[PDB]
């Protein structure tokens, strides 16, 4: 019910078209894409995923440059120029990053110069100039004509900020120093190849990877009180596409066990992060949580305590899938702080 | 001995110089290399292959622009233009490219115009453009070939004994495909590219293709125009191939017969050239191996007597390495200049 | 409706009882499976396919010797011998042997020995023993037929449509092979198996082996003696195969007729059997795909106008579940008693 | 220079041999084989290595009992059995349980039975009752007579215990729980398939697993000033070999850097822990280790500190071919310890 535009159709905005069109009453209206890929290929990429597949209704391509789906036509730009994106014609509302280029504030502000409304960020900003929105955190925070242009870290963060901002909440952690797993992407390498960061840089599919994520900063940045509190690195496994974290903390409690936490967990999750937050009991693995839309899953089996505070905690999220829902509710909620 | 210079430094180039210093009395000498990487980023990178591993020879950057190999300082340039690369400054004998991009002879015009002698290629030459094979064309090779490319690993496999195949039997034809592991033409995860299976994310997908092996096999030998057609399959490994073909020979025979001719024939001259594997052997079985071709003659068959399957592997570069290392040495030799 | 019963729940049977459930008015009704995992932990399992996922559909341990399907119970027992196996007491009209170690007639005997009315395998039978395929065969399945199998998904996709081109243009010969995925009939790691290949690892390795397909098509088609015979690649991919196959016809065409024929067979009876494939497809793009073969007409190719290259593909157990789940409602049909 | 014989072939025994064979002065006799597989088959898979490949040098087949490793024989075994080995006959002064069948010691002491003077277990006892002892760690602290079946973990528990020790002894470590990275071995599922554990049950290749460990507790068993301060989670990677853990401890000290802890790290590791330990400093990733020799090899750029002492590591090795060479070294340390 809103105009809307991908910038960079990233496997990412793939999976979010998905949910998109998978919405029930999707309140917004993505209507271009971004992607110099050419559309019947896009069509072609869409209509036929990898991690879970071919969209589960039919894609057409109307006229080359605007193809359609289940007769809902969509148009298509290919550019790398912001300014050459028809923002104004096409009068978008709201940009949606799916490239990582413009980690800057300016490079969004570009496509705001061709005429768009807002710009949220599907990545990281790498400067801070950006509200880095998260649904269940800074969401209720967010305001209109309050940086117009807000920003979203990567799922990695989103992911973790929530929950443990309840744990320390109810419980209070002292501090603590994460690390996922991550699975690879188009930043590594399927191959050993010319990259910057050396690890990254190594073939993918036969590598986990050392690295670190901006998220240990990011939460402190949703979490001033976590501000130097939470470090961790990056574990990126040659999986195909399935993200789970793990950290132990030193609880700020008297040193309480884990269950009662996992009940507190399941709790809240149940609570006020409904949809948002699962704590799941059964004993799963990495395929046991594909297209699942809870940013995050818990299972008690797995967080425990050490030294009464010194707890641990494991949870699992979809890289896209999760975070294409976060996209889609947090432009859902700014469509409800659109006028 | 004679100044060699190597372009777009793809894993190719890498194993390449590996071979290179572990050739036994490299009659060559590569000088520097361009790469849109950086030096000790390059340097590290080259230092530790995925599937040899680490390199068994230290390489520093012996210089800021320049890595040594265990003191063999080389050259490391970066650009995406031939011109702006040091041949006529560093007087380059040859350049290598690498970045599957100068397909075309303008692309190794480029080089010559910065002063290069002669330019060699890894890939297939796109339009009218010389690919010499060990064993195949090698001696059609003259020193006025100074722009002369080398077709697919797959297909320099194929070439040889393939040629003895229709020298041994005849083949009437036969067309085929290839078990051809991935590789950077095919976008890691589903990411835009000219073919929809390039594009692919396929780390967990087979890809059906083609290559240019089904016509290089009739351009490497045009008696074998027509007679071969066949496809690429980009398999879900990262590593050295297997070849699957079934011709039509003229000649009707065993399989144990051919299997018999192919050792021979790797002894005569595809010696070096080609193995003759006969134990229940998988990929990893003909890693470092510098026979261009290892006959599964354990496996081979024929139907009909003339309708024959073949089974022989290709290591996707560092066999390609070694074809690539003897032929600049046939380089050096007709060398006067 | 009529009871079923399974045995070595595989994840053959585990895809099969998906279907099953998934089954539009599945006149079937399995009561009853063998396998040598528990209840929950085999409950747990199948709720979670590592391709399709978790099952669209609760299913807990109703009772703690059996499960509940949405409230649907079926007996989970757990034994290596049949006769120790409910068939008498249950009445089991059926056992599907998934065991793959009761490749004989023996083996299916002690089902009949425990009480089995007839006996189902999802297997080449090894020896003389009948396999019925749809479109092919399934006619002359008689209420007779108390024993009879079915070869691998893979030769069961090859038969149909390869017959129909025998009935096109008339197949002189011409041997195939397959991209087909590893299993566990390849050790994990490399662990002691009666094939070396098998043996191996493979999880990051090719392996060369070979399949019954290459008789299994002459037994399913006498007529299809010794015209091909093909082996097996059995490829690091967990999934759905696709096949490679260049016959020789006696009739001269083009591959865009055999296409047409294609599509035309998978309208009049390979409909819902068989599919053609043209757009840029790879095994993603073929999974839970019901139509034991997607032609890719879009690659197909003849040389010589006899010299058939040709592409389809095959679910490794999802389609030949349902191939499994057809055949079964076969012998619903002629099922008097 | 002293009878061995491996008593199952495990991948594990394949790797040992190739050590041994690549040993230079291995003052231990390997003569027998025990697999029930085949001796033209073992020939071949040792002949023929996934992870590094073919012997580097020939290995042929003598009479199909017993084949031979360069013109140098070996005999072959091929049972279930303990007591039909002939242990007695061959003389086999040791014995290496490469099958994890007898985490008893009632189990390994049926080959005693059989003829054997002592049994080495390649594995954590499922028990108690046998030395797990350790390389850097107890190897000292083993004595002839003293339990002369003694047993051996994980290679998980063996790459931790010895320096964690050092970090505890110069340091002081309060507590911490770890998590590795170990890779699918054959207890997992190529395929989901009938299988105790419900994660490893899963099909390998394209899961992650949750799972534990022994270690946490072998490392408190080694070193019972652990009792009960480490715990920590196994996490089974679809790669095929590149073992690797993390662990944030809290350290017992000021709070100090990571840094000079690094400079410790590989000092002891150029210490006391010569060849055993490595502290490296180029950033690398899995392919980057692959059959090296050091039970442990850190990267200083991981390692770090959340709060002073919450204090995070990071190192790496090969569940194998490290391993591979424990068992080597401290056979041959038993050898000196023979008489
Ligand atoms: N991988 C994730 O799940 C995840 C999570 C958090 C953050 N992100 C951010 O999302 C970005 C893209 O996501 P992805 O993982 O799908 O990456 P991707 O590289 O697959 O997506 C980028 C796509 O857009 C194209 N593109 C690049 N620059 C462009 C430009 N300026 N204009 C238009 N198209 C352009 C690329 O060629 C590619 O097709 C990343 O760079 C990252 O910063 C992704
Ligand atoms: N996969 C193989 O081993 C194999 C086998 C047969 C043939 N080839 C040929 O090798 C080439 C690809 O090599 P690869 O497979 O190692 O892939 P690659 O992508 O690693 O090689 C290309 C490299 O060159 C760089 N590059 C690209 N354009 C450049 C330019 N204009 N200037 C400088 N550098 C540039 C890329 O960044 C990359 O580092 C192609 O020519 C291909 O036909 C590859
Ligand atoms: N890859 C495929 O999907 C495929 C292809 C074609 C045919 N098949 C046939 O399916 C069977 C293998 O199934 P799979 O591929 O799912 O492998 P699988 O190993 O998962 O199936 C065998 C199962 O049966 C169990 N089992 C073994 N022996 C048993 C016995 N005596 N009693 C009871 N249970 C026993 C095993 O523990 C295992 O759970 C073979 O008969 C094979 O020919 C499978
Ligand atoms: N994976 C590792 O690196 C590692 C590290 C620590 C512990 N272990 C221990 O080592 C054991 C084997 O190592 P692996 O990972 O190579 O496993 P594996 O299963 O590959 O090795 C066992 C081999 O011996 C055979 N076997 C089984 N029981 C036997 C018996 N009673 N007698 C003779 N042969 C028998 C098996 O069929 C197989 O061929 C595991 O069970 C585990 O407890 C291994």
């Amino acid at each position: 019910k809103l105009k809307v535009a991908i910038n960079g159709f990233g496997r990412i905005g793939r999976n979010f078209l998905r949910c998109w069109h998978g919405r029930k009453d999707s309140p917004l209206d993505v209507v271009v894409v971004n992607d110099s890929g050419g559309v019947k290929s896009a069509t072609h990429l869409l209509k036929y995923d990898s991690i879970l597949g071919t969209f589960k209704a039919d894609v057409k391509i109307i006229d080359n440059e605007t193809f359609s789906i289940d007769g809902k036509p969509i148009k298509v730009v290919s550019n790398r120029d912001p300014l050459k994106l028809p923002w104004a014609e096409l009068g978008i509302d709201i940009v949606i990053e799916g490239t990582g280029v413009f980690v800057d504030g300016p490079g969004a502000g570009k496509h705001i110069q061709a005429g768009a409304k807002k710009v949220i960020i599907t990545a990281p900003a790498k400067g801070s100039d950006i509200p880095t929105y998260v649904v269940g955190v800074n969401e209720k925070d967010y305001g209109h004509d309050v940086a117009n242009i807000i920003s979203n870290a990567s799922c990695t963060t989103n992911c973790l900020a929530p929950f443990v901002k309840v744990l320390d909440e109810e419980l209070g952690i002292v501090k603590g120093t994460m690390t996922t797993t991550h699975s690879y992407t188009g930043d590594q390498r399927l191959l050993d190849a010319s990259h910057r960061d050396l690890r990254r840089a190594r073939a993918a599919a036969l590598n986990i990877v050392p690295t670190s994520t901006g998220a240990a900063k990011a939460v402190s940045l949703v979490l001033p009180q976590l501000k130097g509190k939470l470090n961790g690195i990056a574990l990126r496994v040659p999986t195909p596409n399935v993200s789970v974290v793990d950290l132990v903390v030193n609880i700020e409690k008297v040193g309480v066990t884990a269950e009662d936490v996992n009940n507190a967990f399941r709790k809240a999750a149940a609570g006020p992060l409904k949809g948002v937050l699962d704590v799941c009991d059964i004993p799963l693995v990495s395929v046991d949580f594909r297209c699942s839309d809870f940013s995050s899953t818990i299972d008690s089996s797995l967080t425990m305590v050490m030294g009464g505070d010194m707890v641990k905690v494991v949870a699992w999220y979809d890289n896209e899938w999760g975070y294409s829902q976060r996209v889609v509710d947090l432009a859902d909620l700014v469509a409800n702080k659109w006028p | 001995k004679l100044k060699v210079a190597i372009n777009g430094f793809g894993r190719i180039g890498r194993n390449f110089l590996r071979c290179w210093h572990g050739r036994k009395d490299s009659p060559l000498d590569v000088v520097v290399i361009n790469d849109t990487g950086g030096v000790k980023q390059a340097s590290h990178l080259l230092k530790y292959d995925s599937i040899l591993g680490t390199f068994d020879a230290d390489v520093k950057t012996a210089g800021d622009s320049a890595i040594s190999v265990d003191g063999k300082v080389i050259k490391v340039v970066s650009d995406r233009n031939p011109v702006n690369l040091p041949w006529g400054d560093m007087g380059i004998d040859l350049v290598i490219e690498g970045t599957g991009v100068f397909v075309d002879r303008d692309g190794a015009g480029k080089h010559l115009q910065a002063g290069a002698k002669k330019v060699l290629i890894t890939a297939p030459g796109k339009g009218d453009i010389p690919t010499y094979v060990v064993g195949v064309n090698e001696e059609g090779y003259t020193h006025a070939d100074t722009i002369i490319s080398n077709a697919s690993c797959t297909t320099n496999c194929l070439a040889p004994f393939v040629k003895v195949l229709d020298q041994k039997f005849g083949i009437i034809k036969g067309t085929m495909t290839t078990t051809h592991s991935y590789t950077g033409d095919q976008r890691l995860l589903d990411a835009s590219h000219r073919d929809l299976r390039r594009a692919r994310a396929a780390c967990l997908n087979i890809v059906p293709t083609s290559t240019g092996a089904a016509k290089a096999v009739a351009l490497v030998l045009p008696n074998l125009k027509g007679k071969l057609n066949g496809i690429a399959l980009r398999v879900p490994t990262p590593n050295v191939s297997v070849v699957d073909l079934v011709v039509q020979v003229s000649k009707k025979t065993f399989a144990e017969e051919v299997n018999a001719a192919f050792r021979e024939s790797a002894d005569n001259e595809l010696k070096g050239i080609l193995s003759v594997c006969d134990e229940p052997l998988v990929s990893i079985d003909f890693r470092c191996t510098d026979v261009s071709s290892t006959i599964d003659s354990s496996l081979t068959m024929v139907m009909g007597d003339d309708m024959v399957k073949v089974i022989a592997w290709y290591d996707n570069e560092w066999g390609y390495s070694q074809r690539v290392v003897d032929l600049a040495d046939i380089v050096a030799n007709k060398w006067q200049a």
